[PDB]
RNA sequence: UUGUGGUAGACGAGCGUUGUAUUGGAGUUGAAGUCAAAGCGUGAGCAUUGGUGGAUCCAAUACAAGUGAGAAUGCCGGCA
RNA sequence: CGAUAGAAGAAGCUGUUGGAAAGCAGCGCGCAAAAGGGUGAUAGCCCCGUAUUUGAAAUUGUUUUCAUACCUAGCGAGAUCCCUGAGUAGCUCGGAAAACGUUAUUUUGAGUGAAUCUGCCCAGACCAUUGGGUAAGCCUAAAUACUAAUUAGUGACCGAUAGCGAAACAGUACCGUGAGGGAAAGGUGAAAAGAACCCAGAGAUGGGAGUGAAAUAGAUUCUGAAACCAUAUGCCUACAACGUGUCAGAGCACAUUAAUGUGUGAUGGCGUGCGUUUUGAAGUAUGAGCCGGCGAGUUAUGAUAGCAAGCGUUAGUUAACCA
């Protein structure tokens, strides 16, 4: 009983090739390199799913501090301003967006002065 | 219950015969039945599958690749299973066991329970030699019987002990039905047909023999 | 099935396993042992659990 | 079960795959260590061989048989507890063949044994008898013929 | 609630491929198969449509795999 | 009672598309034969063949009977009449086979060497009694395996990488003088029914034309994948320290297997391949030019362990063998 799986093997290799494409050189035109790049891309995506939220947090912290220095206040105390007194739940990203909102962050900074 | 005979045109009789309570089994044992089906299935292997092993191939025993100064495997054999020469080192073998040790009590229990549940399935139909002799072997009368029985998607078997020549001349031009001797039947073949006609005489023999 | 004669000449099967064998250090001689050990090694022995496993597949 | 349906209940249990990579589990490794002689094919040194270490049987004395070259006589024991399950008198070879005791195409010497007390008188035929067995049977007042 | 990191290794649940008897079906009003697409599944896979091809295939249940291909200075072929 | 040329051998029309119907649908028949094959796709009614009835000049296998041979084939009374397998059995030195590595048993390369049914041999040393048989000449069908094959049938046998190397003119070619090694490739079409016509050119070749259902059917001839080589829609790049990608993403061009739509990306954050051993390689540890196809834990017997099942109340089970 001769079992032949050439068609199934080619179908498998073809779908694995179609998983990823768009590479310079003969990296997307070779099945083994294609699957290696798929593995590396999945690992990269997981790495991003962690370090990019780490980024987003740090980036908003930096952006908020940059605006805060303009009005004459530091990030370290301003975050504490909402904490020790005037206990609010506004998030740093939404406050960062509200900085650009007209006559909005002025209300925010005058409300914390209880 | 009771069971009566159907004529060639589809005229069932008016005097059926009572089914004795000694031909019904209150116990169901599917595992011996399934094993009988498997061993019947384990009879379609002619053992024709075979391939040449490492020592069975007709080729040079030299080393195609020398040990050093070659960037390939050593491989002191010309033909190998991983090569494209042909043959598998183990491959299919023509000496498979195909042997299952039987249990006579289990075999008899399976046989009797399949008989009883075929009787209880109500698909059984009475038949006798009185009509087996009245036919000529032409399947035209068998065609009338089948259009009267209106059962073609299920194989119809006739457990027989006499095997009249007229009866056996049919059941071949119509691939749907078949005729089989009482003892020669098998559980796998019995459930394959699932439609069956029984002689009035063999009921007592089946009951006594168990 | 063949039975390894190299071993079975020294071990005998008993009830519920517990294969019985003779104590060593005495078949050649026991010239430097105390009578206590000699009469206590006169009793026969049984292979350990791992030894029983190894004998079982051996036979 | 029919032509289009042959489902089992609990059979055809899980097997092992030794060549389907690690997405299937236990591929090239094959569950046999690494770089060891026991890892190599056709390894698994003899049941009496311990890989250089002296075999235990090579360090143990060898049994001696007084009945060397000879064998025990085949006395079939008639245990009194189980022979009491079936009820039958005038016991003989003509009955033992019917009672699934002695072979129907050969002659075999018989032995009586047991420890269960009974009282009904029977008729018994054996070639060997035990002390407490004969005591128990004679308390039953039966007849035993120690074949002579 | 512990969790869901965990090699060796222990253990569990599976998927598909073919033929084996099926219940069934489609097909010169287009089947297997090929290429693509901007689907469904965690995944073994299945689609669906479009193009060639003009003649076989598959859905569901057990059977067996020369069954499922990542390396073996793996084999052959072709192309650099 | 058979084989080797052979004869008979039965059951269909209509409509549709479809190149072609044989498919499909409606109305019938009929099968000892609805096994098979091919005949324009999926033909019970196209055919044979099929099961069956038969036929054989001549070779002619087997069996039975008869005529003809062949030996075959009864019970008694004696007689130590002669005899019943001679270098024979044995003994001794080294062996061989016997489960045995030499012991009961056979033989001897060498030497020696009896006996006569009363006696002799055998009864795992030998011996007493006792039991069996009388060696030391020959032969035999039956149950004995196998296929170079003649033939019939079947393949959970393979389908041009497989299957004997052997589907093509394969043991070919080729190689070593010589032992020997020993490959490769099949498929048009439906019937070549092979592209008439016309044109460029020296023709090959190619193109319109036509047949052909179809020239995605043009002889590199069922189909014709990807890697590889090119062409063009758009995107950007010739100031750029870069495992060459990921998460996003302006801008550019679009509108989909209708889904926060997609292709691409100036730039921002991060951004030293895989398999194997070594505690341990980004590894300058090693293997890989790329791609496609093949490619490596199976079989028997027996046991053990796990699960399940059957059966049993002295259990299960048949080996071998026969239908």
């Amino acid at each position: 009983m001769r079992i032949k799986g050439g068609k199934q093997t080619r179908v498998r290799r073809k779908k694995w090739l179609k998983q990823a494409s768009g590479s310079f050189g003969t990296r997307h035109a070779s099945y083994k390199v294609a699957k290696q790049t798929v593995i590396q891309a999945a690992k990269y995506a997981y790495r991003d799913r962690r370090n990019k939220k780490r980024d987003f947090r740090s980036l908003w912290i930096l952006r908020l501090n940059a605006a805060l220095r303009e009005q004459g206040m530091t990030y370290s105390v301003f975050i504490n301003l909402l904490k020790k007194h005037n206990i609010e739940i506004n998030r740093k990203v939404l406050s960062e967006l509200a900085i650009k909102e007209p006559s909005k962050f002025n209300l925010i900074v005058q409300k914390v002065k209880s | 219950a009771k069971l009566k005979l159907i004529k060639i045109d589809g005229s069932f009789e008016t005097e059926p015969v009572k089914l004795s309570p000694g031909l019904i089994a209150k116990e169901l044992k599917q595992q011996p039945v399934f094993d009988a089906v498997l061993v019947e299935q384990a009879s379609w292997r002619q053992g024709t599958h075979s391939i040449l092993t490492k020592g069975e191939v007709r080729g040079g025993g030299k080393k195609p690749y020398k040990q050093k100064h070659t960037g390939k495997a050593r491989q002191g054999s010309t033909r190998n299973p991983h090569f494209v020469g042909g043959g598998i080192v183990f491959g299919p073998k023509p000496n498979r066991n195909y042997s299952l040790k039987l249990n006579k009590k289990a075999h008899t229990a399976a046989l009797h329970t399949v008989w009883s549940e075929k009787l209880a399935s109500d698909n059984t139909h009475l038949v006798d030699q009185n009509l087996f002799n009245k036919t000529e072997g032409k399947t035209k009368v068998m065609m009338q019987f089948l259009k009267s029985a209106k059962l073609l998607d299920k194989n119809v078997l006739f457990v027989v002990n006499t095997l009249n020549t007229n009866l056996e001349q049919s059941t071949s031009n119509i691939k749907n039905v078949q005729v089989k001797h009482l003892d020669k039947v098998s559980v796998r073949d019995l459930m394959l047909a699932n439609a069956l006609l029984v002689e009035k005489e063999v009921l007592k023999a089946l009951e006594g023999k168990f | 099935m063949k039975v390894k004669s190299a071993a079975k000449k020294r071990f005998k099967l008993t009830k519920s396993g517990q294969i019985k064998r003779k104590h060593a250090y005495t078949s050649h001689l026991a010239p430097h042992k105390t009578t206590k050990q000699k009469r206590h090694l006169r009793k026969q022995g049984t292979v350990s659990a791992s030894d029983f496993k190894r004998i079982g597949n051996l036979i | 079960l029919n032509q289009l349906k042959s489902v089992p209940k609990a059979r055809n249990h899980k097997t092992k795959t030794l060549g389907r990579g690690h997405g299937s589990g236990l591929g090239k490794t094959s569950g046999r260590g690494q770089k060891g002689q026991k890892a190599r094919k056709s390894g698994l040194t003899r049941p009496g061989f311990e890989g250089g270490q002296t075999p235990l049987y090579r360090r143990l004395p060898k049994f001696g048989n007084a009945r060397k070259g000879f064998l025990k006589q085949e006395w079939v024991v008639l245990n009194l507890n189980k022979i009491a399950k079936l009820k039958l008198d005038k016991i003989n070879r003509a009955s033992l063949i019917e009672k699934q005791v002695i072979s129907a195409k050969s002659q075999l010497p018989i032995k009586l044994i047991g420890h269960t007390k009974l009282e009904k008188p029977l008729h018994f035929e054996v070639h060997k008898v035990s002390k407490q067995a004969l005591k128990a049977v004679e308390n039953a007042n039966g007849s035993v013929k120690l074949l002579e």
